[PDB]
């Protein structure tokens, strides 16, 4: 009966594990971001999930109902957890939208991203498609057509709008046909991702210069480990990938698990999450090292050609090594021609290029599409990989939607007029109509604005409130005795210390150091595309930027003290 | 031409004959440089052509550069053409069956790569699994009687 | 519960249906052989099978036991039926041997039959491989190395010997692991042949000039329908393909079928046999018409090239049509050169070529291997088709072996010393050691000697004896009443007349006309390979040829009057 | 040569220059026959070559057959080369890059 473990993996695997993790890893050197991940996981990944599953089996009640019965001070954590996932779903659906788009654009020969367009003269390729590669251009222009600045709001684009519409429609269909999609089918949906990842690992590992990718991803470079931004980002990636804080897990083990063990189950799920992350982040980086070394060799060959053309030299004389020697020998040759061309000599090195080659929030897309054009058959692997990604996305999507469809339908006041199908349609409708914003020309700016902050700050506050409450408002020994009574086992001091001792201190120390290094530099610069050059410049935020993040974080996690105040006023009459 | 180039062939006017005479002169130059170690300046007017027909076909012969009474023997012209045939073909887009030098045949086409006659090893492994199944089955049969 | 019909097809499909039928069809014009087949099938194919299945359900006893209980005059028909299949198995196994061989020779690139060898001069291909095609040479030389005459016995060849050994070994394994191979697996083994035949039909139908093959196979040309040889050959092909006379069918419905209907079952099986034959004989002949028209176009183009070379003519001037016109215009041109080359002008026409292009007992091999080299991938389709053929062969093989393993083990005198495995090993041993003869250099001559006659004459005698006995020795009305009593149905007069009225007369009239037209011409000429030319010349039989066919037919069907005599002497003491 | 033919290239001696001059003369003949409708007998000695370098590179220009002071304008030579470029490439096994 292996079905339980495959069901557990189904619970586990999401899209912050396969898509967000590689991007966030690359964003901070990789090797100098990987070790912090393991650290924060070992020290606050496991015990928090243990505690949450334990209290979920204990109370056997809804998210809001559990914290209502626990304490009066704890009325707003449930509604905060609901609105968090509510805000999540909107900007979460556009990823499925893009996967749909790339799938639809793969029924051809050749693939549209595989060849650059032509100029008006029909002589050479479009230089816009040459500064960027054959893929990056297709990503930032064809499917996005982003504006180089944020100040250019612009008009709504309609192809991604339509694709997002279809995504929301298929979401609605999957939710409307029952609150289940597993059972005798879990094997298929749980084995597909691993299988395609193995195939793509075999592919991307027989690619030249792939070793550089792994070498760069693994080496720890101790210069940004002293930056707490990577620390908080890793902590948040773990929190968001494990579904904690959202309340889906505290609600999953409510009408289930009479007296089974939560420690073993949670340990399996957390280990599988970490293994999925660390494995899926190896194929991408092998391929990314391949892309980096190819770009480097191309730069080298181009400058060698310019050199052998300008003065004169037997072809094949400046290949890869003697260049420097030649570079010297041509200095004393005739500097009256050498100095006058020196400002054109391109100066490119491998590690500097490998640092920033494909970076950005669309990393997975640009690297995978670059790897698919290198296959033997193209449409097949394309549609297979994109179907895998879309299926994982829709699975995570329905998982997220459960945690919001359930806690709104149980209240007997709101579900008196309309049944569930009606309110489900209304929420899908408002969700699409608000997420249309990312379809705008400068929509990816809103996307990267939303993602990190709305996934980080509110969740980090709610989890700390949950822990400090369950520990120092209910009593550790009381819950220990309750578990000893319900299951017949004694908790180890291992969790006894880790539930209130270390993690509550470490998380707030990291938060304070994050908010303190925020004032050591000033305001922040996000990104920009610079189509004229084809790289990622670092334009600054506009005025209303800070304001909109302020309202985001406020509306996301300023609800717990409001329930604390409501308790104060409801005790006075 | 019709055989090789199909519905794409060029017509054969006298400029094609000029190019052909130039190709043969080049082929002779190369041979006399790389073998006889001399250096003789053949031109396109030392290749004499005769009996031009419409089915595309003619005779030719090569003389020394300015000594018109001096004729390079047939054998050496054949040698010099074997050496550069793959180039004269490419100059006209022909493939050694649409350009025949009657009396010269190409004979470099030998295919051979059977290491062990690999059919035999597959037969052997199948015979092996056959006999192992047979012995296991007679085992189980005679035992359980 | 569709399993019964697929079991019936399993009972039905053999190798006289897929391999022998196309060869025998081509041997006599095809269209002028197809209609006689339908005639003899409708008039004596169905009712004889009906009668046999009926009496098998009636007696519910062994082959020999049934005819022992029926009448005393009927003791030898059982042993004759046994020795017939015994003689069959030997020359039947070499087909599986050849299929194994071709399978083993298909794990390469390119396939060995796809390219001709070279001469000692390395200038042109071996002319032996050019007179014959790239396949016919591989068939008559590589895997056979036949001698141009029968008088050249020669030494034993060892590669086909070894392959036949492996075939007998796998026969022994399949028989030793139970007397069954079906059950929840019948779908796969019954659907494989049809599926691959559909694929090969789709292939061989998108081949140029394929229409000529079907057109030739279907048109009836009324010049050999007046030849009774085609008649007897079609009758025998039907008899041999339906498993009658061998006793396997009279024994199959013995320990089975308590009171079910035999008419419907036998009708289904006979219709399915005929449909399988007529369908499988369409793909082969489409491909064979393709091969014929290709050979014709090649002849035409060769003579056109010779013409345009010898006098002089713009290339591409003599394509396919104006040739005759040109052929005229070059007569008045300069006959002092035209007459002196006229004896070299090849004179080839489409129908004369299509008559005899691949004919012979290896027809299926030479045509299918020619079709496989024309595929996109080669090893795949090769091994698939040959595995299909080998599986059908081994199925028919075990089916044949059942009808001889059963009736020898029931007698209590012979099965007192040794169990079944021992005698099975002995019979496989003697069968291999006698079938080694076909491995000889001139072994195919022995093969074609055995096939037609041992499959025709003995079977035709045994069936007529069976019919005349069951009808006019037991009484038609008596058996009619017995069936009415056992099953509760009244037989139609349809079978009442056809069991003794028409077929007993027609079969003996055809036999007499066959043996009468044998003396209107004299002795017979069989075939010959003529490697020097590459066609099929018609050498005459040697002296001992007639003697060996005489002993074959005697030993095969001179056992019924011997039992009639044994009854005479056992009534005198 | 090293770029195109890889580890198979021929060396470039003066017979290759002879063949190149012959190819260009043929290309000029064809153009003057199929466009100007004239018929001029250019030879391999009406293609003047200058500044031969080892990185393979030189200048050339075409004159009338025997009137050495008569130079075919640059534009017409470019036209005549566009017309037969795919043939000059094939004569040397080069691919337009
Ligand atoms: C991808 C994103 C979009 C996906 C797709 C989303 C679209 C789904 C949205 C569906 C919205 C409508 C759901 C239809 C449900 C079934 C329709 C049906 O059965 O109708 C029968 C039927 C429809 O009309 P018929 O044509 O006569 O059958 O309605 C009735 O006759 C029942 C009588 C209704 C009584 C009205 C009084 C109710 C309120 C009382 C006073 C309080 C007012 C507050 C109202 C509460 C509203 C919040
Ligand atoms: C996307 C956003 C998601 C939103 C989802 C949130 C859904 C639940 C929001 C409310 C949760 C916060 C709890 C606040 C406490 C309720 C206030 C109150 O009781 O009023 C005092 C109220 C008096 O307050 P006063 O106005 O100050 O006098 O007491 C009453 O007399 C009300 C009578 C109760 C009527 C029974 C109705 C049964 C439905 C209740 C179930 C709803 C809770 C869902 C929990 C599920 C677990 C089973
Ligand atoms: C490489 C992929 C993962 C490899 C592991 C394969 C699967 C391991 C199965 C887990 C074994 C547990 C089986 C069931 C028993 C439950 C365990 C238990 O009772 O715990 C309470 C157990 C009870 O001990 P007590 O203190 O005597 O009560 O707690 C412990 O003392 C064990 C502490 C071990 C800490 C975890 C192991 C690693 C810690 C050291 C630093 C690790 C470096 C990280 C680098 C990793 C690189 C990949
Ligand atoms: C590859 C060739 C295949 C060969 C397979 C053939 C196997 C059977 C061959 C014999 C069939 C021909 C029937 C001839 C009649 C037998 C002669 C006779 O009875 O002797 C008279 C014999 C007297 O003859 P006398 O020598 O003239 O006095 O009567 C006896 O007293 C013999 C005592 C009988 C002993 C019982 C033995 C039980 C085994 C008998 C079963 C064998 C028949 C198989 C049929 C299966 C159906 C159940
Ligand atoms: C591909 C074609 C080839 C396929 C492969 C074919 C090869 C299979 C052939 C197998 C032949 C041998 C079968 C072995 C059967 C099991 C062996 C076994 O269990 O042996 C135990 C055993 C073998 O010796 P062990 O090493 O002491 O075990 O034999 C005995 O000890 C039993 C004592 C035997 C008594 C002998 C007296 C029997 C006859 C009495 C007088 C009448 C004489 C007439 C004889 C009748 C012969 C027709
Ligand atoms: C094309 C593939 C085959 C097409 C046939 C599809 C399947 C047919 C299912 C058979 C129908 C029988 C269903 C069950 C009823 C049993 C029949 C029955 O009762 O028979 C006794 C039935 C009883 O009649 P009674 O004489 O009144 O007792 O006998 C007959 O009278 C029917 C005679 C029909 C003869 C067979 C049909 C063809 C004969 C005419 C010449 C045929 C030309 C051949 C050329 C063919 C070209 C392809
Ligand atoms: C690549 O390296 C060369 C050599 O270091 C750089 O040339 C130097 O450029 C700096 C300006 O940053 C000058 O101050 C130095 O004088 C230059 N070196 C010499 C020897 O003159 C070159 O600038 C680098 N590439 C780029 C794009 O800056
Ligand atoms: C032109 O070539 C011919 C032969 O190819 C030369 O004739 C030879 O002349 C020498 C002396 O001049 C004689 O000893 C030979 O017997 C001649 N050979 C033959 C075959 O007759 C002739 O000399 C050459 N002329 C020039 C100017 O080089
Ligand atoms: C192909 O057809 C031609 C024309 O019918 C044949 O030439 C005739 O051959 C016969 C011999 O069988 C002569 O009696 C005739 O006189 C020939 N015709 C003429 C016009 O002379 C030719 O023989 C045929 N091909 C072959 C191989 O026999
Ligand atoms: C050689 O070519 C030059 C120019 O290519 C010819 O010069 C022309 O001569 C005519 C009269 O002879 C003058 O009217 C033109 O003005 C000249 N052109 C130039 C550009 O000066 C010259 O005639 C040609 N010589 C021959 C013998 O054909
Ligand atoms: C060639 O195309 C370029 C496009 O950048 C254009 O600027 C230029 O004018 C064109 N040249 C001609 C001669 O049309
Ligand atoms: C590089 O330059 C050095 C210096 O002369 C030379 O020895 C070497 O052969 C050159 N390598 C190549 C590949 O041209
Ligand atoms: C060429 O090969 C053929 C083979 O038929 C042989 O008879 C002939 O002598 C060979 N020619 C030479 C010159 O070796
Ligand atoms: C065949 O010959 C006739 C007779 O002149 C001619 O009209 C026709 O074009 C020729 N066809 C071909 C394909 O050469």
């Amino acid at each position: 009966s292996l079905q339980f473990v495959f069901a557990c993996i189904s619970y586990a695997v999401g899209l912050g594990n396969v898509w967000r993790f590689p991007y966030l890893c690359q964003m901070y050197g990789g090797g100098s971001f990987l070790v912090p991940y393991i650290i924060m996981l070992i020290v606050e990944g496991m015990p928090l999930l243990y505690l949450e599953l334990a209290v979920g089996q204990r109370m056997r009640q809804g998210s809001i109902g559990a914290w209502r019965t626990i304490s009066p001070y704890l009325s707003g954590v449930g509604v905060a957890s609901v609105v968090v996932s509510f805000f999540l779903s909107m900007y979460y659906n556009v990823i499925n939208a893009w996967a749909f788009w790339y799938l639809f654009h793969s029924f051809q020969d050749p693939l549209p991203w595989s060849v650059c367009p032509l100029n008006g003269n029909h002589t050479g390729y479009d230089e816009e498609c040459e500064k960027a590669s054959s893929t990056q251009y297709f990503w930032y222009r064809k499917t996005l057509n982003i504006s180089p600045s944020l100040q250019e709001n612009g008009g709504v684009q309609w192809e991604p709008a339509l694709c997002l519409l279809l995504a929301w429609l298929v979401v609605y269909l999957c939710i409307l046909r029952g609150t289940e999609s597993t059972g005798k089918v879990v094997y298929f949906t749980a084995s597909l991702p691993y299988c395609v990842l193995i195939i793509y690992l075999i592919r991307g590992l027989t690619l030249h210069g792939a070793t550089n990718g792994l070498m760069y991803m693994f080496t720890p470079k101790i210069e940004q480990l002293a930056n707490p931004k990577a620390w908080i980002n890793a902590a948040t990636q773990i929190f968001f990938s494990l579904g904690l804080g959202f309340g889906s897990l505290i609600a999953f083990a409510s009408y289930n698990e009479p007296s089974n063990n939560c420690q073993k189950h949670a340990i399996i799920v957390s280990l599988i999450n970490s293994f999925t992350s660390i494995f899926a982040s190896i194929v991408t980086f092998s391929i990314y090292g391949f892309k980096a070394t190819f770009n480097y060799e191309n730069c080298l060959k181009k400058v060698s050609l310019l050199l052998t053309n300008t003065f004169d030299l037997e072809d094949g004389f400046l290949t890869a090594s003697n260049l420097e020697q030649v570079k010297g020998y041509l200095a004393s040759a005739y500097p009256s021609k050498y100095s006058e061309m020196f400002p054109q000599i391109k100066n490119c090195s491998l590690e500097s290029e490998l640092d920033t080659a494909v970076q950005g929030t669309g990393l997975a897309f640009i690297v995978y599409t670059e790897a698919i054009k290198n296959m033997e058959v193209s449409q097949l692997w394309s549609v297979l990989y994109f179907f895998m990604l879309l299926m994982l996305g829709i699975g995570s999507m329905l998982g997220n939607t459960a945690a919001i469809l359930t806690p709104l339908t149980d209240s007997k006041i709101i579900s008196s007029h309309l049944p569930k199908e009606a309110i489900s349609g209304l929420v899908c409708l408002v969700n699409c109509a608000i997420g249309m914003v990312f379809t705008m020309e400068a929509g990816n700016y809103w996307f990267d604005i939303f993602n990190d902050y709305a996934a980080t700050l509110s969740l980090l506050l709610i989890v700390l409130v949950e822990t400090i409450a369950v520990c120092y408002v209910y009593g550790l020994r009381r819950f220990e005795s309750d578990l000893k009574a319900m299951t017949g086992r004694a908790v180890s001091w291992y969790w006894k210390v880790m539930w209130a001792g270390v993690s509550p201190l470490l998380i707030v120390s990291l938060f304070v150091f994050y908010l303190s290094d925020y004032i050591l530099t000033g305001t922040l610069k996000y990104q920009a595309w610079d189509a004229s050059q084809g790289q990622l410049v670092t334009k600054d935020y506009p005025a209303y930027a800070l304001a909109v993040i302020g309202l985001l974080v406020a509306s996301s996690t300023m609800c717990i003290p409001l329930a604390a105040l409501g308790t104060f006023v409801q005790r006075r009459l | 031409l019709k055989s090789a180039l199909g519905d794409k062939a060029y017509e054969w006017n006298d400029n094609e004959m000029y190019l052909f005479r130039s190709s043969v002169a080049y082929a002779m130059r190369q041979y006399f440089l790389k073998v006889k170690n001399q250096m003789i300046l053949f031109g396109e007017e030392d290749v004499r052509v005769a009996n031009l027909k419409p089915r595309i076909s003619f005779n030719f012969f090569v003389t020394a550069p300015k000594n018109v009474s001096d004729i390079i023997p047939r054998t050496e012209v054949e040698k010099a053409i074997r050496m550069s045939r793959s180039r004269i073909n490419d100059a006209f887009r022909l493939n050694d069956n649409s350009l025949e030098f009657l009396g010269i045949q190409p004979t470099l086409g030998p295919p051979n790569q059977p290491p062990v006659s690999i059919w035999l090893i597959v037969f052997g492994v199948v015979m092996g699994v056959i006999v192992v199944g047979i012995v296991i089955l007679i085992f189980t049969g005679i035992r359980d009687r």
